[PDB]
RNA sequence: GACGCGCAUCAUA
RNA sequence: ACAACAAGAAGACGCGCAUCA
């Protein structure tokens, strides 16, 4: 039919098109969704859907569209729950991340806009489904629709599912929902925690394996989620499971391990020392397993049992270390990444109890080996002992062994790792100033690597040396680190951009370490060479150029000629032009460094001169540079400059004045009392009904304004700008009725509720409904903040014939 | 929709609110502001002869409903 | 964000807990994005944080480097005083920019 | 057209007045709380004066003042509630004499408001919680515990709210090494405001609600809800445990009544009128302030009625139940807004209206002459008001 | 028809019940003695030159940060707790000076580049000459 | 309502 | 297994004008 037509036209809008057309069928199907139709549409959408040779964005889009039409139709989609479900419940076992998110969103609003009933009956024949995808769906929907309107609302379906006799699916599938819940809710099931753990202990006992074990697992998952508290709930689950740990083997073993070193860290010490030695007494023997996710779990038992607070140093020290050591450190192991990963926590939170010298003096032999995974490994190992632990422990004969290691690690690379220079940074700076002996093989080795192989290892080269001058300066030496400036300095001139921004940043490390007089090479000699990088379109040499300019400027002033200056403003003002924040940033703060050292002068017609972008990004960069400058000079030296270019016709450079002044407001603070009236005929120039966009920045101004100038008493002129302010609310732009409702809120403070009151009470009771609503939103905002202060300004009321109004009690008399 | 504060907040009103609503729930709100500081309470208690205790107790029975019968 | 209207913030009794900022917002204000004269400290719910929610950004949603604090205005206007700052909503702009940088690689 | 603030003499009008060991000697002190001004002064056994040793100014309204001590603690911390949106716990620091901030904790907007709690302050007795509450809707409850290094903590706060509902009082409930419990006079007007007819403002009676705090489920429940005959204004906490039975004390117009969870029946006792009154008989009667004095031995209650008759509550109690409620006239004195029972025969009564008073006892008026009153008697009592001849004033302030 | 201005704003906190500008001491300037029903009596005294009030000023704002109150309530907030302050100095602020730090009175002195003596000094000048 | 164009806002990334 | 990331470029808005039914 016609409806069906125009559905049709609409979707093909949707699928394919321009995004204005995507964005404009959107908006009228949102308009028009009740309309429409629940019916011919679901119909209609379902079998594009139910294609398997549909691309992901039109699929992403339906999706979306199905969300719009969703919650308007309240009541409407009882009937087609089943329908939309059977076609829906695949999107969440898909590995991709965001899919998964939206479609447990979109389930769970379906559930909470449909009716327990109906969808409880719709999945009740999906329980004894053969097929197991289909079984886990119906789990992981269970999960989020009992994440959704609440576990009370589920919890006697709990009872039914889990006492079923008939057949052991529906048992699992109870345990499994049950999981779900628990790993999907988070800390929310713990008023709920008992009413679970009594309905699940009964399944550890069955005869069935996967019951067994599935119960084991959904244990672990509920003391995951109660992980502080809740031993009370689990005091009549612990024996079965000891009983259990010895019976069972292979998986089942697994999954009771993994649970009971879940709910070990829930006991006391006492409980917690007398249990994990019987669970000890069993993991050194289990410590010699063929499978990788066996060794995993038993890798994640012992690493919980050591963050227990209740198993002291010493059994650690003569139990556990003598197998760990022997058994998990080899080739193999490094070979993973799961068991990598695991293994490197292990020994890190071991090193955080035993003690890091016990850890490290049987480790640093290993960096020796040919292996470079291995190498890696133990390399990260170190350096995340001593990122935590530091290296106050570490003694002479393990520290030339450590330093040795190091370099022979950093010496030879198959690969550019950024693990050895970050590792090797964390040793040095955890060393301090102990590594004095060695700071000459550092410098050969860092100058070697640096003058060869091509600029391969240069970078890496320039990192270490920018990560080390902190040290090298520290431990009381100079000339060198200025030998290595210098070298630098011959090597700024490189091709590749991406070792120039490595050298770069360096340089600026040694400019930052050591001080501005002392540089081997005169400050006079690096600006003419580095202006001409500042043309390069790179992102980290731009970053890393700007960076070292605002650095000099800040610091290195009386040396530089204000000549070069003018050259390097020219050329900032096309390097705002960049995208990221950063080095707009930058160069806004640079542009005040400079005029605080150069008169306020020249700087200030460069910036308004570059007001006519009619691109929004510049002008913005360059009225924040204005604010910047005006606040870092003295205020009235370029407050008339700003005001005579307002005379100019074109709106842009006055929006751009009014930015800056309510930036420079609300840079300054405090300081604003004494240029308030300066202001002020211009303010009331600019609020009058012209255009929306100036009376926005107007708004802004007297906002930051009177929140700067509180406390101070000035609410004689501040007054006066409520009266052109207060006719500026009935306005339907978002922007522009938030502006004037900021400038409110922030009125409010300076100028008493009084007056807001006063003002409300006009038309708080009109006949009309907008201007009803506007006044009784602008009436809930005073009231929200301030409330006990309206006690004495509201208005005397008289009483009717049937009810009192006046209150007598303040009418007393002395 | 960055309302949270007004719907969340109890006191806040809107188009639908009538006279009667606003009158006590300022009666109220005044009640407690009374309650709260003590030199008001000592200025009611001096103002007729009662005590603290009984101008307290006094002050509950009157928030249970003021300003009469809703129409 | 007051930039994008459709995020939706906890609003929620703050806990004991820190919040954290990463690199790419560092100085930036976690209600009206200023730069200007941090005040206060950031405390957030223990809803989130709970496991993979430790120490994560609190706008974006990065690797915590950097403490969250309050500037001086929202200080003044007393908006520290409503709950934990930390935004639940996904947010419709990261997705779909996800979703057209995926397709074309 | 610029003043200066100066100040000359300092308010001298007492609020809240508690007790305790806060220096960690064996000497009591007592903390007073001005209007805005927080005071700490002790009396000397030895010369019977009373000195002020500290005055500091906190810039604020003092809503509730309470004292604790942790779980075989030696020290007091002080919880101060103000008008500010935020809870601070104060320690004493003698050697510096100035008072030291321990923690401080955000909850809402400051001012006094009607949803933002401070108004009610209650501590658990054994000192493992603490709860604050508001007039309405909103009430909040702290846990508190101890680290290895000796140092006080606290814990995130717990909700507890319950819409249309005004709170009267808020006591803690004293029990043996079990959940923390909290009574209090909640009562309902959603009914009262939905009705035009009238009669919704009368014929409802407030309940007696408890709450628990469960430890191990990191959550509060409300167990009970009795409703109950009268209208009453503040409770009592009887000493739990293994000294007396678990219970609470509302006091009432003319009337008393105990009241206990379980299988206890409720025991109501009238109180005791002044013989040949000239005043309205149409007037009630009613309690202004309540003390306790745990002895290890016995211990007692006492109270003060609107004319400033002193009563001595003594409770009969079985191994499990409580058979009777004594009464006793003991004297007389001003009005006052709280008492300090410190150790030794030491009296403080801090007037509302004048001067403050600090009285000796001297004897505890056993075997006296005057008869009793029980609970028991069939059917309204008379007593002859005479002087005090049992209490020994020594300092006036 | 002709309103009338408002050109001192100030918040007590307690209930005033009497107002008298009059000398106290022979040999004293005019004061305006206020008494609460509290217990407290309070004077307001004009200031004799402007470096003195810029001073008090500077003292003011430096105690206000560095020197929070002891139960966490703003002194600006709760001062301006009805209506805002307006050319009043407090006087209860200022003189906390005393029982402060040490080490943070000093920072304080050389952020004001003068010393404690010096300080304490001009504190108990402006006391002792109106009372 | 449909097919288009121009200008402008959010220190938007 | 519940598990967050890489720069071919995008998110919310508004004010005006031409044509057609
Ligand atoms: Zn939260
Ligand atoms: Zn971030
Ligand atoms: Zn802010």
């Amino acid at each position: 039919e016609q409806k069906e037509r125009k559905i049709m036209k609409l979707l093909l809008k949707i699928k394919n098109g321009t995004p204005p057309m995507r964005k404009a069928a959107l908006r009228q199907i949102t308009d028009k969704a009740r309309e429409f139709g629940a019916g011919p549409l679901f119909n209609q959408i379902l079998p594009l859907l139910m294609s398997p040779t549909l691309e992901d964005q039109e699929r992403h889009l339906l999706v979306k569209v199905i969300d719009r039409i969703l919650y308007k139709l309240d009541d409407l989609v009882r009937p087609y729950v089943h329908k939309i479900l059977v076609v829906i419940e695949p999107l969440l076992i898909d590995e991709d991340y965001y899919a998964r998110v939206e479609g447990r969103e979109i389930i769970s609003n379906l559930a909470k806009a449909a009716g327990l009933a109906t969808m409880i009956s719709t999945m009740r024949p999906d329980i004894d489904n053969m097929d197991e995808y289909v079984r886990n769906t119906t789990a992981r929907a269970f999960a989020v629709v009992a994440s959704a309107l609440g576990i009370p609302s589920l919890l006697p379906f709990l009872k039914a599912v889990c006492k079923s006799k008939k057949s052991w699916q529906a048992r699992h599938t109870g345990i499994k929902i049950v999981q779900q819940i628990a790993i999907l809710m988070g800390c929310a099931i713990l008023p709920h925690l008992r009413s679970l753990v009594e309905i699940i202990e009964h399944g550890l006992v069955d005869e069935q394996q996967k019951v067994r074990t599935i119960s084991a697992l959904a244990i672990a998952a509920l003391a995951e989620a109660a992980t502080p508290y809740g031993i009370e709930s689990f005091d009549s689950v612990l024996k079965p499971l000891w009983k259990g740990i010895r019976q069972h083997r292979g998986k089942g073993l697994a999954a009771f391990l993994k649970a009971i070193g879940y709910l070990i860290p829930l006991m006391d010490a006492e409980y917690a020392n007398y249990y994990t030695r019987e669970v000890m007494l069993i993991l050194i023997r289990e410590f010699q397993s063929p499978d990788e996710e066996m060794k995993k779990i038993v890798l994640k038992v012992v690493k919980q049992c050591c963050g227990t607070d209740g198993v002291e140093a010493n059994y650690i020290k003569t139990e556990i270390l003598p197998p760990f050591f022997k058994h998990f450190w080899q080739h193999r192991m490094a070979l993973d990444r799961r068991n990598y990963r695991q293994l490197v926590d292990t020994t890190v939170e071991l090193a955080n109890k035993v003690g890091a010298a016990e850890i490290i003096s049987r480790i640093v032999d290993d960096l020796k080996d040919e292996a470079e995974q291995y190498r890696k490994m133990v390399m990260e190992t170190i350096e995340k002992i001593m990122g935590n632990l530091g290296a106050a422990d570490i003694d002479h004969k393990l520290e030339e062994q450590l330093i040795d290691g190091i370099l022979y690690a950093f010496q030879e690379q198959t690969t550019e790792d950024s693990v050895m220079l970050n590792g090797f940074g964390t040793v040095v700076n955890a060393l301090g100033k102990r590594v004095k002996p060695y700071l000459p093989q550092i410098c050969g080795t860092v100058l070697w690597r640096l003058n060869n192989k091509s600029a391969k290892v240069r970078q890496q080269a320039a990192d270490l040396i920018s990560r080390t001058a902190v040290v090298m300066k520290t431990c009381q030496e100079e000339k060198l680190m200025g030998h290595l400036g210098v070298v630098l300095y011959e090597y700024l001139g490189e091709e590749y951009p991406e070792v120039l921004g490595s050298i770069l940043g360096a340089l600026k490390a040694i400019v930052n370490v050591i001080g501005m007089h002392k540089m081997t090479p005169p400050i006079k000699d690096l600006l003419p060479r580095l202006t001409p990088i500042l043309k390069n379109r790179h992102e980290k040499v731009q970053e890393n150029c700007i960076d070292l300019v605002g650095r000099i400027a800040d610091r290195g002033a009386e040396y530089v000629s204000a000549r070069e200056w003018m050259r390097i403003c020219f050329e900032l003002l096309e390097l705002l032009k960049a995208h990221k924040k950063a080095i707009r940033r930058a160069t806004v703060n640079t542009f005040g460094y400079i005029a605080k050292a150069i008169g306020p002068h020249d700087v200030l017609a460069t910036l308004l001169n570059n007001l006519k972008v009619q691109e929004r990004q510049n002008r913005v960069c360059t009225t924040v540079a204005i604010a910047i400058v005006a606040e870092t000079c003295s205020p009235f030296t370029v407050l008339p400059a700003l005001m005579n270019e307002y005379r100019v016709p074109e709106l842009n450079v006055q929006n751009g004045v009014l930015k800056s002044l309510s930036f420079l407001f609300e840079y300054i603070g405090e300081m604003g009392k004494d240029y308030i009236y300066a202001v002020t005929p211009l303010l009331e120039d600019a609020l009058m009904d012209r255009d929306l966009v100036h009376r926005q920045t107007a708004s802004a101004v007297v906002q930051h304004m009177s929140l700067g100038v509180y406390g101070f008493g000035c609410e004689d002129s501040l007054n006066h700008l409520l009266n052109y302010v207060w006719p500026n609310v009935f306005e339907t732009s978002p922007h522009v009725i938030q502006a004037v409702m900021g400038a409110l809120e922030g009125l409010r403070v300076a100028i008493g509720p009084c007056r807001m009151l006063q003002y409300c009470l006009q038309g708080l009771f009109h006949p009309a409904r907008k201007v009803r609503d506007v006044y009784w939103k602008i009436y809930n905002s005073i009231y929200i903040g301030s409330q006990d202060a309206l006690i004495a300004h509201y208005p005397r009321i008289y009483n009717d014939d049937k009810n009192t109004y006046i209150r007598y009690e303040l009418d007393y008399i002395l | 929709q960055l309302e949270h504060l007004q719907s969340k907040y109890i006191g806040t009103g809107h188009a639908d609110t009538t006279k009667w609503e606003w009158l006590v729930n300022q009666h109220r709100d005044s009640y407690c502001s009374y309650m709260g500081h003590f030199d008001l309470l000592n200025y009611f208690a001096i103002a007729e002869n009662e005590s603290k205790a009984r101008v307290r107790f006094n002050l509950m029975e009157k928030m249970l409903q003021p300003c009469g019968p809703p129409a | 964000a007051k930039h994008h209207p459709d995020l939706i913030f906890c609003r929620k009794q703050a806990g004991v807990a820190i919040g954290r900022l990463c690199e790419k917002c560092d100085g930036k204000c976690v209600i009206c994005d200023s730069y200007v004269r941090p005040c206060t400290l950031v405390r957030i719910c223990d809803e989130c944080n709970y496991g993979s929610y430790q120490g994560r950004c609190v706008i974006c949603g990065g690797p915590g480097v950097s403490d969250a604090y309050y500037c001086k205005e929202c200080t003044i206007q007393e908006k520290d005083r409503d709950g934990c700052p930390k935004i639940v909503n996904l947010g419709s702009s990261k997705t779909d920019l996800f979703y057209e940088r995926k397709k074309y690689g | 057209m610029f003043l200066y603030n100066l100040t000359l003499q300092r308010a001298t009008g007492i609020s809240f007045a508690i007790h305790g060991n806060f220096s960690g000697t064996k000497q009591q002190e007592i903390v007073v709380s001005r209007g805005k001004i927080l005071e700490l002064l002790r009396p000397d056994p030895n010369t019977g004066k009373v000195h002020t040793l500290l005055t500091v100014e906190v810039f604020g309204v003092i809503r509730s003042l309470m004292a604790f001590r942790l779980t075989g603690g030696t020290k007091d911390y002080i919880v101060v509630g103000s008008d500010s949106g935020r809870i601070v716990i104060l320690e004493y620091q003698p050697s510096k004499n100035m008072f030291e901030k321990i923690h401080q904790e955000t909850f809402g907007k400051s001012g006094c408001r009607r949803i933002v709690p401070g108004q009610f302050l209650a501590v658990d007795p054994k000192g493992r919680a603490v709860m604050i509450s508001a007039i309405e809707k909103q009430k909040l409850v702290y846990i508190l515990n101890r680290d290895a290094a000796a140092r006080l903590t606290i814990s995130s706060p717990l909700e507890a709210h319950k819409a249309n509902t005004l709170v009267y009082h808020v006591v803690g409930v004293d029990v043996g090494f079990e959940n923390p419990m909290f009574a209090c006079l909640e009562m309902d007007y959603e009914e009262a405001d939905n009705d035009p007819t009238g009669e919704a403002a009368a014929n409802t009676q407030q309940t007696l609600t408890f709450y628990e705090l469960d430890l191990g489920l990191n959550h509060v429940v409300r167990k009970y809800s009795e409703p109950l005959e009268e209208h009453g204004n503040f409770l009592i906490t009887v000493p739990g445990g293994s000294d007396g039975p678990s219970g609470v004390l509302i006091c009432s117009e003319n009337y008393i009544t105990y009241k206990n969870f379980g299988d206890q029946p409720d025991i109501r006792c009238p109180i005791p009128r002044r013989r040949n009154d000239l005043d309205d008989p149409e007037r009630g009667m009613i309690f202004v302030c309540s003390a306790t004095h745990k002895t290890k031995s016995m211990f007692f209650f006492l109270a003060q009625t609107e004319q400033g008759d002193i009563f001595k509550i003594t409770l009969e109690t079985d191994e499990d139940m409580v058979t009777e409620i004594r009464l006793k006239y003991f004297d007389t004195v001003p009005v006052a807004a709280a008492m300090c029972v410190l150790k030794t025969g030491f009296l403080f009564v801090a007037s509302e209206f004048g001067n403050h008073y600090l009285y000796q006892i001297a004897h505890l008026g056993d075997d006296d002459e005057e008869p009793e009153f029980s609970s028991a008697m069939p059917l309204t009592f008379f007593f002859q008001p005479r002087p005090l001849k049992n209490l020994v004033l020594v300092d006036e302030l | 028809s002709q309103k009338a201005e408002v050109i001192m704003n100030y918040h007590v906190g307690e209930t005033v019940l009497s107002l008298q500008k009059t000398t106290l001491i022979p040999g004293g300037s005019e004061s305006l003695v206020y008494t609460t029903l509290s217990g407290g009596i309070g004077i307001l005294v004009p200031f004799t030159s402007h470096e003195d009030h810029d001073f008090f000023q500077h003292v003011e704002m430096h105690l206000r940060s560095e020197h929070p109150p002891l139960c966490g309530r703003d002194h600006l907030s709760f001062r301006s707790y009805y209506f805002p302050v307006k050319n009043v100095i407090d006087g209860d602020l200022c003189e906390q000076f005393n029982s402060m730090e040490p080490n943070k009175q000093k920072n304080v002195s050389e952020e004001l580049d003068r010393t404690p003596p010096e300080v304490s000094k001009k504190l108990e000048d402006i006391r002792t000459r109106y009372a």
